[PDB]
RNA sequence: GGACCUGGCGGUGCUUCAUAUCCCUCUAGAGGAGCCUGUUCUGUAAUCGAUAAACCCCGAUCAACCUCACCACCUCUUGCUCAGCCUAUAUACCGCCAUCUUCAGCAAACCCUGAUGAAGGCUACAAAGUAAGCGCAAGUACCCACGUAAAGACGUUAGGUCAAGGUGUAGCCCAUGAGGUGGCAAGAAAUGGGCUACAUUUUCUACCCCAGAAACGAUAGCCCUUAUGAAAUAAGGGUCGAAGGUGGAUUUAG
C-alpha cells in the first residue's frame, strides 16, 4: 500500500527514532536552495 | 534475556537491572508509538488472528451519551470522563442502572478518583547497595509509606453514592474496600456498622478489608484489636461466609505487625487453618517467619520454628496462591543467614530445587539477596573444594555477588590457607566490575602479601598488584578522591619485592614520598635486603634518608646496618651520620 | 570488552545446557576457533570472532548425538507401539483395506496458507472389498478413467472443497454410494 | 495448514449439494439448466464458501425476478 | 516513496561525479521532539514530550552550531610565502621523514 | 508517497477492480452461456457496458513492485530485471546463482 | 566491463570486507546469501513478499541502527520467527544497544506479525578482509 | 511428563514420507543424518531416497537500455532429498514430525509430509 | 612465534572440546574425525572446498614462516647470506661438490615443490639449472651418499593402469553362463545381457534387432563387435534401452555389449579391441545454446 | 628555431605466425521472389531513447483501452505525497553496460642509470632491478583434467541511458503539474534481420524410414466460425491458385 509504509518512516523520522540519509539530503540541499533561489 | 556478547554482558546486578529496564523502557516505547498510530498496523498477516499483536484503542469510540459509552470508559478505565459524562447522563435525566453504576463506584474506590498512572509501576526499589546493614526501624519507617491517594472527604465515590437510588451490597463491600485502601479506616468500620444495620452481606474482600482496617486504627491495644479481630470472624460465620487464605494471611501479616504479644495467636491461627481445611501457602509461613524473626530476642524458639516449618514443608511442589512467597524464600533463609546453619540452608536449597520453586524465587533483588547470603553461609562454614564449586555453580550464572561477599570470600580462603586461588578470584572480580572498591583492594593486599610464597605465586601476585596499581593510577578526577592507602601501598611493594621488581618497587617509594605515606619496617627490611642483593648504597641511602624524613624510630638500626654491609665514601658517612644527629 | 566463555569453559561441560535452542553462530559462545572464507594468497581463511559467513551458515550447532540422545530421552514418553500387523503388505492390505492420501505442506514466514494442501485422493482395492461380480462390471463402466488394469487398484480424487476433514468425508461418501449404486440394479443393463 | 478456519461447520454438503438454496423452479426450464450450471460451478469451488455462494445464488434469484 | 530512498555514500557519490554529513546529530532527535527516557535525557523513568519554547531554543541552538561549523570550515589558512604568492620555490616543508633504521632528521 | 502517478494509478485499478469483481464475473457468465434469448443478453450487454471502464481486468498492468516500469518484470517477485538483477547480485536474495551449465 | 557487485581498486588503501570484496559470480561459490527464506524454491507462493519485507528490513534497521552496523545483516527466517542477526560496532552505550533492540524486536514483531528476534554480535572496528 | 491416555484407538499411519527440499545438498544431508539417528533411537524404520534436482535457469537483460545480445542467466538449485517412514505409529508420528518441525532448517528447507493413515472401510 | 604457540594451544583445547562436544570423550580424534565433525555441525554448501569450514592444526592452516636469520649482533647465520638464495645457493655449491669430488674419485622435483623445501622464491631457470645438475650428478657414476641425495629430491609417478576391467561371469539363470554390462551414448542408456552360447540372437526390448532397428546403419553397429572378433554366431543379447534417438540407442547397445564379450574374450583380445575402440564411452554430447547466439556455436548475422 | 623523450602512426624492413581467419581451400546461407518485424523518408493534430565496428525482432521475455510519457477537447487548485514534473543537460553524475578483450598488462612502495632532463631499467656460461595489490593464470558450474561457460584488471571512445530509479545544476507551479473522454501505429518508396519457397534427396497419405500416388509455392487477400477481452490480435476451416525457374558485385556463419 505504501502509504502505511512511508508515512510510518515519515513519523518515526520525525519522532527522532529513524535517521535516513534521503531526506537528510532532500531537507540539506532545499535549505541551501532557499538560501539563494 | 540477555545477550551473548561480552561487551554487552552486565558485569554488576545494578548494570543488569539497568539493562532490564531499559528493555522494559524500549518494550513500552513501542507500546506507546503502536496505540499512539494504530492506522499503520491494522493490516494483519498472520493466520490464526492475535487479538494481542492487535492494537490497544484507547480512546472512547462512543461519543453520545450512553450507557453503552459509560461501560466502554469504565473499562478504558477513564476515570474523570466516566465521572463526567455520568453527570451528563444525570443533567440528561437518564436513569444510569445499578450494575453500570456498580462498575463506576468499582473504579473509583480503586483508582481513588486519579487516572491510572502512565508509567507501569517499577519504582520505589532505588535504594543503595551501600547501606544494607543499618538501622531497618528507619528504613521500615520511612520505606512502608508508598506515596498512595488518601480518602479526601467529598469524593466522586462518596458523591456517587450519596446520588444513587438503592444501595446494595457490592457497593457497600466496594467503598469499605476503597476506603481501606485509601486509609480511611474509621469510614470503613461506620460504613460496615452502616451495612449492618441496612442488613446487607459483606463478602470475603471486604471483611479482611476491615480487619485490616481495625488492625491500623490508632491508639488501641493490641489486646482490643485482637478482641476486634474475633468479633469481625464471629461476624463471617453468622453472614455464612467462609474465611480463606487470603484473609488468614491478611490477619497474619497484622500480627506480624503485633510483635512479640502475638506469637501464639499465630500459632492458633495456624493451627486453626489446619483444622478448617485450607493449606497454608509460602506466605503464610513467611508472615509467621518475619513475626517470629524480632532483632532483640535472646531465646530463638521462635528459630526453631523455622525448622518446624522446613519438617512441615520438604518434599512438596507449590502453585502461585498469594503475592508474598518470593519473600518467603527470602525471609526463610534471612533465618538461615540469621541463624548460620548449613544443614537448614541445604535443606531450603533442596526444596528449592524440587520443582517450580526457582519459579518461586521471584524477581532479581531478592534472588540477589537469596544467593549473596546462601554464598556468604557457604564460605563462613562449609570446606573449601565445595566453596569453590558451588562458586563456579552459581556465579555469574545464578547472580552478580556484592563486595562483602568478596571480602568474605578473601576471608573464607585466608582460613583455609588456600591463596593460589586468590588471582583466579581477583581477575573474576575484577570481570565483575569490582575494580574501584577500596575495601577488596585492601584486603586482598593484606592477605596477599601477608606471607612469602613460592615464586610462581609471587609473579602471579606481581601481575595482580601491578593491575592494581594500574587501577589505582587510572582512577582520575572523583569526588571519591581516595588517597593512597599506607597499608596498600606497604603490601604493594612487599609483593614487588619479593617477586623482584626491585625498579618499580623504588619508584613506588617516590609515590611513598609523593604522598606522605608512612612505610612499614617489614618493608624497609625487605628494602634492605633487597639493597644487600643489588650491592646498592646509593639506594640504601635513599631509603635510609626516606625513613629518616619520615623520623621512625629504626633508622639509626637501618644506618648501622648499612654500615656494616657496604663500603661507603666518606661524604656519605657524614651524610648518614648528620641523619641520625637530627633524628637523635 | 570481556575476556569470553570460549576460554572460560572447560571440557566435560554439557552441551545441551550451552545450546537449547537453534540459534545464530555467536562466536563468544563457540568454543572453537572456526575459519571460513577463501583465503587471500599468501593468507589463512578468515578468523572466527565476526564472520558473516559463519553467521550466515543454518548452525547445526544446536543438534548433536548425545544433545538428541538426552532428547529423546525425554521425547520417549510421548509414544506407543504398534500391533502385529506385520511388514507383510498384503497382511496389512488384509487387515486395513483403504489407503488415504491426506498431506500438509510446510512453508515458512507469516501464514500457512497452501490451498493445494487440502488434496485428498482414496485408493482401495476390489479384491479386499470381496463383494463385487456384476456390480464390479458396473463399477469399472462408472469410474472409466481410473483403475489402470495392471493392478486392481480404486484411485478417486477430491480437490473441490476446501477442508481436508470434508475432503476425505467426500472420499468415503463417494466410496460408499459408488458401492451402493453400483449394487443398485438398473432396469436397462441386458439391453447392453 | 488449516489451523482455524472452520467455515462454520459446513460439513461437505452445504458446499456441494445445493438443493436447499436451489429451490426448485420447473425443472424443464433454460433457467434452471442455469441454475444447474451455476450450482455445479459453485461445487466446484474450493475458494469460497457456503454463505458467498448462496448470495451469489440469490442475486441470481433476485436478477431473474427483477426480468 | 521509502522504498526508493537510498544510501548517503551512493548520494555523495552520485552528486560530487568525483569519479566522472550528518555528525551533529544525537539518536533520539526529532521535530515532534518526543524526548524519551532511553534517548536523550538518561534512564528518570517517566516518558514525556517537552514544550514549545525549549523546541524552538534547542533548534536554535543547533542552527548556530550550524553556522559556527561552517565558519570552522570557512577560516583562512595561513601559508607563508615562497618568493611569490602562489608559488612553491621557498615553501617550507617540515623536518625529514624518521628513518626507519632508528634516525631521526 | 507512492513511486509515480501511473503506480498510483494501478493500485486505483486494483483496489476496485477488486471491489467490482462480483458484478461482472455474474454479467460475463451472462455473456458466454448459450441458452438465454439474445435481447436478454443484449439488456446485460447495456448492463456491463455501462460497468465502469477501470475495473475490467484489461487494464491490469502487472509493473514491478519496488519501481514502476512496466516491461521486463518477472512476475515470481514482481521485480523488474535491473533492480532483480541489482538484488540477487548483491547477494540478499536466497538461491539465486549465476547460471553456468 | 562488468560492476555489478564488485568494488574497484583505488589504490591499495580501502578497507573492504568479505561480502563487498566479493564479486556476484562468487554468489554460491564463495560469499552465501544474506538472507535465508524459503520463498525463492520450486514450490511457493508469497516469495515476492518475502523480497520486499526483506529491503524493508534492511533499510529499517539501517535508519535506527545509525552507523554501527560493520556490515549488511543475516536476515534468517524459519517457520514464523524471523531472525535479524547483527554484527554492530562496540562505540554506542549497551543502554542504547537494549532501547534500540528492544524497540526494533517489538516493532518487527508487531508490522510482520510474529515472533521477530535480533541477535547482535559486537565487533570493535569495522573488519578488513584485504585492502585494495 | 503430562501424558492424558484419552480414547480413540490409532490413526495407524503407514508411510508417511517426508521430502526435503533444499538450496542445500549439505543442509540437506546433515538433516538427514539428524533424522536417521533420531529415528534410529525412536526405533522407527527409515529409508533414504534422493530425488534428483530441478534447476530453474532463466535470462535476463544485463544492461538498462540497449544490448540484448549480452544476456545474463541466473539459476536456482531445487535439491530434493526423501526420507521416507514405514511403520510408524500416530503418536509416534506427530511426536517425531513435532520435533523435526521444531529442528527444521531456514529457508533452506521444506518439509512436504505424506501421510497414509490405513483405517476400515464404510 | 608466540601467535603460532597460542593457535596451537587453542587448537587442542578446541579439539579436545570438539570430541567432547559429539561424542567422542576418548582422547583421539583424528583429522578426518574433525572433518566430518565440523562438516556436520555446519552444513557447508560452498562450492569451493577452502571456502568450506576448515578445522586443522596451525601449521598446516599458517604458511611456514621463515625464522630469524641474523641474531643480536649482525652477523647472519648462513655464510651464503647476502646472495639472498642462500639455501638454493648451498645446494648448487653441495651438488657441484660432490661432482666434483666424485671426479676426482673417478619423477623430478617441480618448481614449486622446490620452493615449498626451500622456503625460497626460485627461478624457472635456476630450477632448470637444478635439474641440469642433478642430471649431471645422476649421468656419472655416483655412490650412495649421492644417490640418497638425488632420491629425496625425485618423487614418485604414481603411474595408472589401462587394462579393462573385466567383469565377472554371472552363472545364472537355470543353468546359463551370461555377463550384464551397462553403456551410453547420447542421453541414451543400454543394459545388456548377453550369455556366452546361443549362436546369436538379439532381444533389444523385447523384440529383435531387425524390428527395432530397421535401418542398415543400426545392424551394422550391432554387427560391428562379434565381426572384429570372430565371434559372430556364437551368443546372445537381451537388451533393455531407454532414450536418445536411433544411432544413439545403437552406440549404446554396442557399448555395453562390447563391455560384456569383455568378459565373454581373452585379455590380449580384449586389449586389442579396446584399441580398435570399443571400450570407451563417446563423450560428444549437446553443447548448450548462448544467449546472443543462435545456436552452440553458430553465431549470428553481420559482426563485422 | 636546433637537438631530444614517450606514444601513435607508416600503401615500414627482417623473422615467426594466424586457421574459421589472412589467402588457396570445405559446408550452408544473405544479397533475387513473397510474408513477418525494425529503421529511413513521406504523411498525420499526433511520444521519446539507440543510429560504423559497438544502431536496425534495439528499451519491448512485446502498445485495441490500459501501457502512455503523444495529440484533440473539457475540467482540478495546497494537488496520493511536509506536492510534483517522463521539464533541459549521459558534455555533472551514481546506478546498470558495450568496445578493444577471439588482450595481457595496470601497478603502491623503494633502488639504480641518464654531469640528479623529459624518461629508462634487457642478457641464467646473466650487464640493476626488487616488488605488496588487481588481472590472466589458478580454483569453481555443467558430463572428465577436454570443451563450453563464467571471468578478463588500469585505461579508450565526454560510446548508451536524467525515460528503470535516485540525483546536482537551471526552470514551472495558473503549469511544463493533475484528472477524464476520444484518436495517433498509413505507404509514390527504400533498407536491415528473420520465416517460407523456387520442387525429384521433391509433394500428399499411412507408417513414423522395405509402400501407394503425384510430377511445384502465401504463416498473403476475401468469407465463415472459435479463443480472450467491456469493446478483434490469435486459432481453425472455407475461399483463392500470386509473383516465383536457386539470385550479379559484394557478403555472413561454422
Ligand atoms: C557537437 N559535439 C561537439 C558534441 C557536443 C556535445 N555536447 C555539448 O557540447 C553540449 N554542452 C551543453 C549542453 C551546451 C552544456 C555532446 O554531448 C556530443 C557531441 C558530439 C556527439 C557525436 C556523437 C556521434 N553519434 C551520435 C553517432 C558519434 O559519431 C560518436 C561516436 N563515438 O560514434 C560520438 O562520440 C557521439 O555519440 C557523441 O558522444 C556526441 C556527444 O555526446
Ligand atoms: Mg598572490
Ligand atoms: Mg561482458
Ligand atoms: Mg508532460
Ligand atoms: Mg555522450
Ligand atoms: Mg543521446
Ligand atoms: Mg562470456
Ligand atoms: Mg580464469
Amino acid at each position: 500500500n505504501h502509504h502505511t509504509y512511508a508515512e510510518l518512516m515519515q513519523t518515526l523520522r520525525f519522532l527522532g527514532l529513524y535517521r535516513d540519509e534521503h531526506q537528510d539530503f532532500m531537507d540539506e540541499q532545499k535549505r541551501l536552495k532557499k538560501l539563494r533561489g | 534475556v540477555f545477550q551473548d556478547d561480552p561487551y554487552l554482558m552486565p558485569a554488576s546486578s545494578l548494570e543488569s537491572r539497568s539493562f532490564l529496564l531499559a528493555k522494559k523502557s524500549g518494550e513500552n516505547v513501542a507500546k506507546f508509538i503502536i496505540n499512539s498510530y494504530p492506522k499503520y498496523f491494522q493490516k494483519d498477516i498472520a493466520e490464526p488472528h492475535i487479538p494481542c499483536l492487535m492494537p490497544e484503542y484507547f480512546e472512547p469510540q462512543i461519543k453520545d451519551i450512553s450507557e453503552a459509552a459509560l461501560k466502554e470508559r469504565i473499562e478504558l478505565r477513564k476515570v474523570k470522563a466516566s465521572v463526567d459524562m455520568f453527570d451528563q447522563l444525570l443533567q440528561a435525566g437518564t436513569t444510569v442502572s445499578l450494575e453500570t453504576t456498580n462498575s463506576l463506584l468499582d473504579l473509583l474506590c480503586y483508582y481513588g478518583d486519579q487516572e491510572p498512572s502512565t508509567d507501569y509501576h517499577f519504582q520505589q526499589t532505588g535504594q543503595s547497595e551501600a547501606l544494607e546493614e543499618e538501622n531497618d526501624e528507619t528504613s521500615r519507617r520511612k520505606a512502608g509509606h508508598q506515596f498512595g491517594v488518601t480518602w479526601r472527604a467529598k469524593n466522586n465515590a462518596e458523591r456517587i453514592f450519596s446520588l444513587m437510588p438503592e444501595k446494595n451490597e457490592h457497593s457497600y463491600c466496594t467503598m469499605i474496600r476503597g476506603m481501606v485502601k485509601h486509609r480511611a479506616y474509621e469510614q470503613a468500620l461506620n460504613l460496615y456498622t452502616e451495612l449492618l444495620n441496612n442488613r446487607l452481606h459483606a463478602d470475603v474482600y471486604t471483611f479482611n478489608a476491615l480487619i485490616e482496617a481495625t488492625v491500623c486504627a490508632i491508639n488501641e491495644k493490641f489486646e482490643e484489636k485482637w478482641s476486634k479481630i474475633l468479633e469481625l470472624l464471629r461476624h463471617m460465620v453468622a453472614q455464612k461466609v467462609k474465611p480463606n487464605l487470603q484473609t488468614f494471611n491478611t490477619i497474619l501479616k497484622c500480627l506480624r505487625r503485633f510483635h512479640v504479644f502475638a506469637r501464639s495467636p499465630a500459632l492458633q491461627v495456624l493451627r486453626e487453618m489446619k483444622a478448617i481445611g485450607i493449606e497454608p501457602s509460602l506466605a503464610t509461613y513467611h508472615h509467621i517467619i518475619r513475626l517470629f524473626d524480632q532483632p532483640g530476642d535472646p531465646l530463638k524458639r521462635s528459630s526453631f520454628i523455622i525448622y518446624d516449618i522446613m519438617n512441615e514443608l520438604m518434599g512438596k511442589r507449590f502453585s502461585p496462591k498469594d503475592p508474598d512467597d518470593d519473600k518467603f524464600f527470602q525471609s526463610a533463609m534471612s533465618i538461615c543467614s540469621s541463624l548460620r546453619d548449613l544443614e537448614l540452608a541445604y535443606q531450603v536449597h533442596g526444596l528449592l530445587k524440587t520443582g517450580d520453586n526457582w519459579k518461586f524465587i521471584g524477581p532479581d533483588q531478592h534472588r540477589n539477596f537469596y544467593y549473596s547470603k546462601f554464598f556468604d553461609l557457604i564460605c563462613l562454614m562449609e570446606q573449601i573444594d565445595v566453596t569453590l564449586k558451588w562458586y563456579e555453580d552459581l556465579i555469574p550464572s545464578a547472580y552478580f555477588p556484592h563486595s562483602q561477599t568478596m571480602i568474605h570470600l578473601l576471608q573464607a580462603l585466608d582460613v583455609a590457607n588456600r591463596l593460589e586461588v586468590i588471582p583466579k578470584i581477583w581477575k573474576d572480580s575484577k570481570e565483575y566490575g569490582h575494580t574501584f572498591r577500596s575495601d577488596l583492594r585492601e584486603e586482598i593486599l593484606m592477605l596477599m602479601a601477608r606471607d612469602k610464597h613460592p615464586p610462581e605465586l609471587q609473579v602471579a601476585f606481581a601481575d595482580c598488584a601491578a593491575d592494581i596499581k594500574s587501577a589505582y593510577e587510572s582512577q582520575p578526577i572523583r569526588q571519591t578522591a581516595q588517597d593512597w592507602p599506607a597499608t596498600s601501598l606497604n603490601c604493594i611493594a612487599i609483593l614487588f619485592l619479593r617477586a623482584g621488581r626491585t625498579q618499580e618497587a623504588w619508584k613506588m617509594l617516590g609515590l611513598f614520598r609523593k604522598h606522605n605515606k608512612i612505610p612499614r619496617s617489614e618493608l624497609l627490611n625487605e628494602l634492605m635486603d633487597s639493597a644487600k642483593v643489588s650491592n646498592s648504597p646509593s639506594q640504601a641511602i635513599e631509603v635510609v634518608e626516606l625513613a629518616s624524613a619520615f623520623s621512625l624510630p629504626i633508622c639509626e638500626g637501618l644506618t648501622q646496618r648499612v654500615m656494616s654491609d657496604f663500603a661507603i665514601n666518606q661524604e656519605q658517612k657524614e651524610a648518614l651520620s648528620n641523619l641520625t644527629a637530627l633524628t637523635s | 570488552a570481556l575476556p569470553p566463555r570460549t576460554e572460560k569453559m572447560a571440557v566435560d561441560q554439557d552441551w545441551p545446557s550451552v545450546y537449547p535452542v537453534a540459534a545464530p553462530f555467536k562466536p563468544s559462545a563457540v568454543p572453537l576457533p572456526v575459519r571460513m572464507g577463501y583465503p587471500v594468497k599468501k593468507g589463512v581463511p578468515m578468523a572466527k570472532e565476526g564472520n558473516l559467513e559463519l553467521l550466515k551458515i543454518p548452525n547445526f550447532l544446536h543438534l548433536t548425538p548425545v544433545a538428541i540422545k538426552k532428547h529423546c530421552e525425554a521425547l520417549k514418553d510421548f509414544c506407543t507401539e504398534w500391533p502385529a500387523a506385520l511388514d507383510s503388505d498384503e497382511k496389512c492390505e488384509k487387515h486395513f483395506p483403504i489407503e488415504i492420501d491426506s498431506t500438509d505442506y510446510v512453508s515458512s514466514g507469516p501464514s500457512v496458507r497452501n490451498p493445494r494442501a487440502r488434496v485428498v485422493v482414496l485408493r482401495v482395492k476390489l479384491s479386499s472389498l470381496n463383494l463385487d461380480d456384476h456390480a464390479k462390471k458396473k463399477l469399472i463402466k462408472l469410474v472409466g478413467e481410473r483403475y489402470c488394469k495392471t493392478t486392481d487398484v480404486l484411485t478417486i480424487k477430491t480437490d473441490r472443497c476446501p477442508l481436508r476433514r470434508q475432503n476425505y468425508d467426500y472420499a468415503v461418501y463417494l466410496l460408499t454410494v459408488l458401492y451402493h449404486e453400483s449394487w443398485n440394479t438398473e432396469e436397462w443393463e441386458k439391453s447392453k | 495448514n488449516e489451523a482455524g478456519f472452520d467455515d462454520d461447520g459446513s460439513e461437505f454438503h452445504e458446499h456441494i449439494f445445493l438443493e436447499k438454496h436451489l429451490e426448485s423452479f420447473p425443472k424443464q426450464g433454460p433457467i434452471r439448466h442455469f441454475m444447474e450450471l451455476v450450482t455445479c460451478g459453485l461445487s466446484k469451488n474450493p475458494y469460497l464458501s457456503v454463505k458467498q455462494k448462496v448470495e451469489h445464488i440469490e442475486w441470481f434469484r433476485n436478477y431473474f425476478n427483477e426480468k | 516513496s521509502f522504498f526508493t530512498k537510498l544510501t548517503a555514500d551512493e548520494l555523495w557519490k552520485g552528486a560530487l561525479a568525483e569519479t566522472g554529513l550528518n555528525r551533529g546529530q544525537i539518536i533520539g532527535e526529532g521535530r515532534y521532539g518526543f524526548l524519551w527516557p532511553g534517548l536523550n535525557v538518561p534512564l528518570v523513568q517517566t516518558i514525556a514530550q517537552r514544550s514549545k519554547e525549549e523546541q524552538e531554543k534547542v533548534e536554535a541552538d543547533m542552527i548556530q552550531q550550524r553556522e559556527e561549523w561552517d565558519r570552522k570550515k570557512k577560516m583562512k589558512v595561513k601559508r607563508e610565502r615562497g618568493w611569490s604568492g602562489n608559488s612553491w620555490g621557498g615553501i617550507s616543508l617540515g623536518p625529514p621523514d624518521p628513518g626507519p633504521c632508528g634516525e631521526t632528521y | 508517497h507512492y513511486v509515480d502517478w501511473r503506480m498510483w494509478r494501478d493500485v486505483k485499478r486494483r483496489k476496485m477492480a477488486y471491489e467490482y469483481a462480483d458484478e461482472r464475473l455474474r454479467i460475463n457468465s451472462l455473456r458466454k452461456n448459450t441458452i438465454l434469448p439474445k435481447i436478454l443478453q443484449d439488456v446485460a450487454d447495456e448492463e456491463i457496458a455501462a460497468l465502469p471502464r477501470d475495473s475490467c481486468p484489461v487494464r491490469i498492468r502487472n509493473r514491478c513492485v519496488m519501481t514502476s516500469r512496466p516491461r521486463g518484470v518477472k512476475r515470481r517477485w514482481r521485480l523488474s530485471r535491473i533492480v532483480f538483477r541489482h538484488l540477487a547480485d548483491h547477494g540478499q536474495l536466497s538461491g539465486i546463482q549465476r547460471a553456468t551449465w | 566491463k562488468n560492476r555489478a557487485a564488485r568494488v574497484r581498486v583505488s589504490k591499495g588503501d580501502k578497507p573492504v570486507t568479505y561480502e563487498e570484496a566479493h564479486a556476484p559470480h562468487y554468489i554460491a561459490h564463495r560469499k552465501g546469501w544474506l538472507s535465508l527464506h524459503t520463498g525463492n524454491l520450486d514450490g511457493e507462493d508469497h516469495a515476492a513478499e518475502r523480497t520486499v519485507e526483506d529491503v524493508f528490513l534492511r533499510k529499517f534497521m539501517w535508519g535506527t541502527f545509525p552507523g554501527c552496523l560493520a556490515d549488511q545483516l543475516v536476515l534468517k527466517r524459519r517457520g514464523n520467527q524471523l531472525e535479524i542477526c547483527a554484527v554492530v560496532l562496540r562505540q554506542l552505550s549497551p543502554h542504547k544497544y537494549y532501547f534500540l533492540v528492544g524497540y526494533s524486536e517489538t516493532l518487527l514483531s508487531y508490522f510482520y506479525k510474529c515472533p521477530v528476534r535480533l541477535h547482535l554480535q559486537t565487533v570493535p572496528s569495522k573488519v578488513v578482509y584485504k585492502y585494495l | 511428563p503430562v501424558v492424558t491416555i484419552s480414547d480413540e484407538p490409532d490413526i495407524l499411519y503407514k508411510r508417511l514420507s517426508v521430502l526435503v527440499k533444499g538450496h542445500d545438498k549439505a543442509v540437506l544431508d546433515s538433516y538427514e543424518y539428524f533424522a536417521v539417528l533420531a529415528a534410529k533411537e525412536l526405533g522407527i524404520s527409515i529409508k533414504v531416497h534422493e530425488p534428483p534436482r530441478k534447476i530453474e535457469r532463466f535470462t535476463l537483460l544485463q544492461s538498462v537500455h540497449i544490448y540484448k545480445k549480452h544476456r545474463v542467466q541466473y539459476e536456482m538449485r531445487t535439491l530434493y532429498r526423501c526420507l521416507e517412514l514405514e511403520h510408524l505409529t500416530g503418536s509416534t508420528a506427530d511426536v517425531y514430525l513435532e520435533y523435526i518441525q521444531r529442528n527444521l532448517p531456514e529457508g533452506v528447507a521444506m518439509e512436504v509430509t505424506k501421510t497414509q493413515l490405513e483405517q476400515l472401510p464404510e | 612465534e608466540d601467535f603460532i604457540k597460542k593457535q596451537i594451544e587453542e587448537f587442542n583445547i578446541g579439539k579436545r572440546h570438539l570430541a567432547n562436544m559429539m561424542g567422542e570423550d576418548p582422547e583421539t580424534f583424528t583429522q578426518e574425525d574433525i572433518d566430518r565433525a565440523i562438516a556436520y555441525l555446519f552444513p557447508s554448501g560452498l562450492f569451493e572446498k577452502r571456502a568450506r569450514p576448515v578445522m586443522k592444526h596451525p601449521e598446516q592452516i599458517f604458511p611456514r614462516q621463515r625464522a630469524i636469520q641474523w641474531g643480536e649482533d649482525g652477523r647472519p647465520f648462513h655464510y651464503l647470506f647476502y646472495t639472498g638464495k642462500q639455501s638454493y645457493y648451498s645446494l648448487m655449491h653441495d651438488v657441484y661438490g660432490m661432482l666434483l669430488n666424485l671426479e676426482k674419485h673417478q619423477r623430478w622435483l617441480i618448481k614449486e615443490e622446490l620452493e615449498e623445501m626451500l622456503v625460497e622464491k626460485l627461478s624457472d631457470l635456476d630450477y632448470m639449472q637444478f635439474i641440469r645438475l642433478l642430471e649431471k650428478l645422476l649421468t656419472s657414476q655416483c655412490g650412495a651418499a649421492e644417490e640418497e641425495f638425488v632420491q629425496r629430491f625425485r618423487r614418485s609417478v604414481t603411474l595408472e593402469s589401462k587394462k579393462q576391467l573385466i567383469e565377472p561371469v554371472q552363472y545364472d539363470e537355470q543353468g546359463m553362463a551370461f555377463s550384464k554390462s551397462e553403456g551410453k551414448r547420447k542421453t541414451a542408456k543400454a543394459e545388456a545381457i548377453v550369455y556366452k552360447h546361443g549362436s546369436g540372437r538379439i532381444k533389444v526390448n523385447g523384440i529383435d534387432y531387425q524390428l527395432y532397428f530397421p535401418i542398415t546403419q543400426d545392424r551394422e553397429q550391432l554387427m560391428f563387435p562379434f565381426h572384429f572378433v570372430d565371434r559372430l554366431g556364437k551368443h546372445d543379447v537381451t537388451c533393455t534401452v531407454s532414450g536418445g534417438g536411433r544411432s544413439a540407442q545403437a552406440g549404446a547397445i554396442r557399448l555395453a555389449m562390447a563391455k560384456a564379450l569383455c568378459s565373454f574374450v581373452t585379455e590380449d583380445e580384449v586389449e586389442w579391441m579396446r584399441q580398435a575402440g570399443l571400450l570407451t564411452t563417446d563423450p560428444r554430447v549437446r553443447e548448450r545454446k548462448k544467449p546472443g547466439q543462435e545456436g552452440a556455436r553458430r553465431k549470428f548475422t553481420w559482426k563485422k
